[PDB]
RNA sequence: CGAGCUGGAGAUACGCUUUGACUCGGGGAUGUCCGAAUGGGGAAACCCACCUCGUAAGAGGUAUCCGCAAGGAUGGGAACUCAGGGAACUGAAACAUCUCAGUACCUGAAGGAGAAGAAAGAGAAUUCGAUUCCGUUAGUAGCGGCGAGCGAACCCGGAUCAGCCCAAUCAAGCCGAAGUGGCUGGAAAGCUACACCUCAGAAGGUGAGAGUCCUGUAGGCGAACGAGAGGUCGUUGUUCGUGAAACGAUGACUGAAUCCGCGCGGACCACCGCGCAAGGCUAAAUACUCCCAGUGACCGAUAGCGCAUAGUACCGUGAGGG
RNA sequence: UGUUAUGGCGUGCCUAUUGAAGCAUGAGCCGGCGACUUAGACCUGACGUGCGAGCUUAAGUUGAAAAACGGAGGCGGAGCGAAAGCGAGUCCGAAUAGGGCGGCAUUAGUACGUCGGGCUAGACUCGAAACCAGGUGAGCUAAGCAUGACCAGGUUGAAA
RNA sequence: GUAGGGGAGCGUUCAGUCCGCGGAGAAGCCAUACCGGAAGGAGUGGUGGAGCCGACUGAAGUGCGGAUGCCGGCAUGAGUAACGAUAAAAGAAGUGAGAAUCUUCUUCGCCGUAAGGACAAGGGUUCCUGGGGAAGGGUCGUCCGCCCAGGGAAAGUCGG
RNA sequence: GAAUUGGCUGUAAAGAUGCGGCCUACCCGUAGCAGGACGAAAAGACCCCGUGGAGCUUUACUAUAGUCUGGCAUUGGGAU
C-alpha cells in the first residue's frame, strides 16, 4: 500500500530548508541549536 | 604521542657527526651520521645493519631478493665522541669567531 | 538546612526547667453552660502531657521557646 | 502603547466571597485570583511636522494644558 | 633556531635548503560562493541585472533605520546579568486560597561582567552615613485554609571603597653541574666495586628501575615587531495571603504646597526624631566558564565526555535521537 | 585423589505468604555493569578526645612542599508567667490550696571526630497512566483553494 | 530461629608510612589431596612478560543469583521451518581450478491495453568497456543492479 | 530453573513425572496425533482495590473567554 514518505525535492527544500528555517525565530533557533550539536547536517539543503 | 615530544624535537647531534653507540647490542661501535630525524629521534649509523627482504615485486626484479642495509636507531643510544678521550662524551656550548656556537667536552672541541 | 520551629506549637506548648513539656487543658470555648463550674475552672488551666507525646513536641520547637 | 511612557502592563485580579460581616465576619475567603490587563485610548496631533500617533488620557489632559515637548 | 625539510599519510616520483630552508614568534597581501547578506530574485551556497572607471581583462558601487555630515546600528556568543511574559506536575497524604515558584520555558537588551549606587534611607543611640558580596543575627521577629509550610531586617564582624555634574611585567628562545669498570640479561638504568655535581634528587624518553646518557629542572640571559507628589477604585512588592495595612509601585479618574515649606517614621492625632522626591553617569569587591595552565586518597576502554574522538554510522518527513 | 556398582536416605532457588517441590512470581547460560548515599556548619543519643565553670570560633587576613591569626557571633551560666514584670523564686488567687522550679541527700559543660537515628533535599534502586511549557509535523490521512489530466465498448431512448 | 537490635571480624580499590619482592620474571590467568571458627589464606607447579605482596592507618563508586533488571558473548529449539506466486523446462557446445545456475546454438514454455514501448516524480553512475569474487545474491556462481579502474551525457529551435 | 521428565490410587495450598504405596517399563530415533506438561504469547482488558489517571456530562463547587449593565474618561455648544 501507499506509504508515508513520498519524496519531493521541492517539498523537502521548501519545508525543512535553510531559507525556510531562517524565515522564523524558531527555525533560526533550530539552526543555532544544531550548529551547537556539531551536526554535519545543519539542514536538508546540506544533503 | 611522538618520540620527539620528550626530547623537544631536538637532536643532540648533527648529521655527518661521528657517533659512539652508548646502549644495546652495538655498544661502542662508531660511525658517521648518515641520516638523522629530529621529530622521530631516529638516526642512522653505518654499524647497526640488518638483512631486509624485498618480497614479490617485479621491481626490483621479478624474483624476491634479499638485502643488507642499516636500520636507524633511537637518538638516546648515540653520542658525540671526543678525539682525546675517544669515548662517550657530553657537550658544552661555547663560542668562536665571528658568531659561531661550538661544542666542547671537558676538553674542547668537536 | 537549619531545622525550623513548628509555629503551631509556639502558643500551645511549654518547655520546662527539667526538660518536660506542658500544655493547657481543653474544652473551654462553647462547652460552657455545661458546665460544671469546677470543670470550667479545671479547664482554663495548664498541665503536663502524659509522656508518649513528649518527643514530638520537643522536635516541634528546637529552641525551647 | 502610550504617548509619554509605555503603558499596557498589569496586574492580576482577585475576588472574595463571604464578603464582610461584623467588621470581622469569620474572615474573608477568596475564590478568584486570575490575571487581567489595563489600557487607555487614541487621537491625532503633531511634532517636528506631521504625525498622528496614540495618546494616553493623562496625555490628552497634560497636552491640552501645554506641550510637554510635542504639539497639538 | 641552525640542519634538515617536502601536513595527519606511514606511499612512489619531483625536488627545496647554510645567500639560512622547515618549525616557532610578529605584523601585513591575497582571501572564490553562501550565511546579518546588503543590487534584484531565490528552494542557503544559485539565477538575472543597472551604474562609474577600464583598452578589454578587470575593479568598485547599487539594503534598511538614526543623523546635515562624519559615523553608528542589524548578526553571532555555553554559562553568568538585567528586563517584558510566565507554567504544571508536586506538597498540602483528597482540593480551590496556599505550595511548588517568580523556578522551567519563551522573548528582549548588553557586557566582559552585569546589576546597583551618592539617602524625601535605615533606624531609636537625638546612633549610622552610596551600592553589591561573604559571615552573623536566625529558623529569631513576623507570614499562614495560623494547616502544609514560608521566612526577614537592624546591630556586630569582614571583602572593596568614590563619589561628580545639571534645570531658574608577560608573548618566541638561548645558557645551563656531575661516572666509569666488572657481573646477570636479548637488552642496563638493575647488581657490584670505588667515583663525582647539587641554588639542579620535579618530570618524561632511553631494549628492566638512570641525580651525573638525552630532554630538562635550580639559576641566569632574552628581542626589532607584540602585549599590559497626594488621593480614590483595581492590584502588587518585601516576613506582607485585607489583616487595624502603613510604605513603595502603576492602569483608570483626579490633581497641592516651594523654606514659618515639603516627604517619612506600620491605621489615625499631637509631640519628639530622620530626611531635601519628581534630573543623569560612575571604577572597585560579586557571577559565570566556551577557551588556557596547574593540580587530584577522580576514571583507565560496559569506566571516564555521547566519542581514546563522531554528533559520524545509523534511526526519523522533521523537531530530534544516536 | 578420580571414577564407578549397589544399598539407605532425600519435595530446585528466590519472592510472596496463614501455608511453596507446588500445576503460584522471576529466571536460557556465563561474564561484566547493577541498589541505603551525599549535603547542612541543622536536630537528638552512644563512643572517644581536648580543654573545663567555662568551651568554641565563622566569614576573612596572612602564610602556604605547612599552618597561624581572626571573639563577630554561638553553647553553658535561672527559673516562672499569656505578658508586664517578678526573681530562687514564680503563676493562678484577696490570701489558701496547687503547677512549674531552685535547694535538692548529689550531680558540667563545650568544641571537635566516628557511629546510631531524625529533618530538609531526587534521599535504597528501577517502573507508570498522566500534567505543563516551547517547538516539529497536512511528502500518510481529513478537507479547502488555483490549475491540468482521465472514463473501451455496448444498452435505454426524456423534453423540445 | 523470620522481621529487628546488638557484637567480633573476612575481602576489594585508592591513600599515607613502614617492610620488601621482581627479567634467574611482577600483577592477572590455570591445577591442586595443605591452613584457619567462617568470610577466607598460603605451599608447589603451568601460564604470562612489567610491575607488585605483607603490616599499621585513612577515605570509598567496596562484595550479587535473582529485579519479565542493563551491555555482551554463546547455547536450545535443529541440521528442524523455510529458500518469496505452479509461466517449465531439455540437449548440445563453450569456458573455467571448480558449472543444474555464466556464454553460444537449437528447441520448448509464459506475457502480449502487457509481463511490450515512451515520458514525469523519484533515485544517483546503478549506463558502456575491461577486469574482480571476500562479503551482498535466500543454492551455486567463472555471473550480477556487487567490488576496482577508465570511458560515456554535447541544443539559438525540445523542458526550465 | 535445571532435568536421569511413566501408569494407577493416595497425600500434599484443595488438579503430582518429581511425595507415599502398588504396577509398568531394554538403549536411541523417523514419520505422524494433539490428552497432559494448570503448554506459548500479552505483569487479565471482567472484578475489586488506589483518598491513581483521563474523556464526557449536568439545575455538583469554584473561576473564567464572551456578554448584558450603572458610573468615570475620550466628551463639546445650544434651546425647552
Ligand atoms: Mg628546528
Ligand atoms: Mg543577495
Ligand atoms: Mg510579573
Ligand atoms: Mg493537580
Ligand atoms: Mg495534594
Ligand atoms: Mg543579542
Ligand atoms: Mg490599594
Ligand atoms: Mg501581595
Ligand atoms: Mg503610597
Ligand atoms: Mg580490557
Ligand atoms: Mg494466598
Ligand atoms: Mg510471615
Ligand atoms: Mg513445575
Ligand atoms: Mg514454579
Ligand atoms: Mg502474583
Ligand atoms: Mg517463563
Ligand atoms: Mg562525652
Ligand atoms: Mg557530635
Ligand atoms: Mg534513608
Ligand atoms: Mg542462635
Ligand atoms: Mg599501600
Ligand atoms: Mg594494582
Ligand atoms: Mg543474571
Ligand atoms: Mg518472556
Ligand atoms: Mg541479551
Ligand atoms: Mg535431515
Ligand atoms: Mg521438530
Ligand atoms: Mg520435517
Ligand atoms: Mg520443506
Ligand atoms: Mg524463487
Ligand atoms: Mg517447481
Ligand atoms: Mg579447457
Ligand atoms: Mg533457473
Ligand atoms: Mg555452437
Ligand atoms: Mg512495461
Ligand atoms: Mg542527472
Ligand atoms: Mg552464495
Ligand atoms: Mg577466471
Ligand atoms: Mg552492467
Ligand atoms: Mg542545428
Ligand atoms: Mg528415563
Ligand atoms: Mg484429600
Ligand atoms: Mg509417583
Ligand atoms: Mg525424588
Ligand atoms: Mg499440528
Ligand atoms: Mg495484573
Ligand atoms: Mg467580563
Amino acid at each position: 500500500m501507499k506509504r508515508t514518505y513520498q519524496p519531493n525535492n521541492r517539498k523537502r527544500a521548501k519545508t525543512h530548508g535553510f531559507r525556510a528555517r531562517m524565515k522564523t525565530k524558531s527555525g533560526r533557533n533550530i539552526l543555532a541549536r544544531r550548529r551547537a550539536k556539531g551536526r554535519h547536517q545543519l539542514t536538508v539543503s546540506d544533503e | 604521542p611522538s618520540a620527539g615530544s620528550h626530547h623537544n624535537d631536538k637532536l643532540h647531534f648533527k648529521k655527518g657527526d661521528t657517533v659512539i653507540v652508548l646502549s644495546g647490542k652495538h655498544k661502542g661501535q662508531t660511525g658517521k651520521v648518515l641520516l638523522a630525524l629530529p621529530r622521530d629521534q631516529k638516526v642512522v649509523v653505518e654499524g647497526v645493519n640488518v638483512i631486509t627482504k624485498n618480497v614479490k615485486p617485479s621491481m626490483t626484479n621479478p624474483q624476491g631478493g634479499q638485502e643488507q642495509r642499516e636500520l636507524a636507531l633511537h637518538a638516546s643510544k648515540v653520542a658525540l665522541v671526543d678525539p682525546e678521550t675517544g669515548k662517550a662524551t657530553r657537550v658544552r656550548k661555547q663560542i668562536v669567531d665571528g658568531k659561531k656556537v661550538r661544542v666542547a667536552v671537558a676538553s674542547g672541541k668537536t | 538546612p537549619k531545622m525550623k520551629t513548628h509555629k503551631m506549637a509556639k502558643r500551645r506548648i511549654k518547655i520546662t526547667g527539667t526538660g518536660k513539656v506542658m500544655a493547657f487543658k481543653s474544652g473551654k470555648r462553647h462547652q460552657n453552660t455545661g458546665k460544671s463550674g469546677d470543670e470550667i475552672r479545671g479547664k482554663g488551666k495548664g498541665f503536663v502531657l502524659a509522656k508518649a507525646e513528649w518527643a514530638r513536641m520537643k522536635l516541634m520547637l528546637p529552641r525551647g521557646k | 502603547t502610550g504617548k509619554k511612557n509605555l503603558v499596557v502592563n498589569s496586574v492580576i485580579r482577585r475576588g472574595k466571597a463571604r464578603a464582610d460581616g461584623g467588621v470581622g465576619r469569620k474572615t474573608t475567603g477568596i475564590t478568584k485570583r486570575v490575571q487581567r490587563a489595563n489600557l487607555h485610548k487614541k487621537a491625532i496631533r503633531e511634532n517636528g511636522q506631521v504625525k498622528t500617533v496614540w495618546l494616553s488620557a493623562n496625555a490628552i489632559r497634560t497636552l491640552s494644558k501645554g506641550p510637554y515637548k510635542g504639539i497639538e
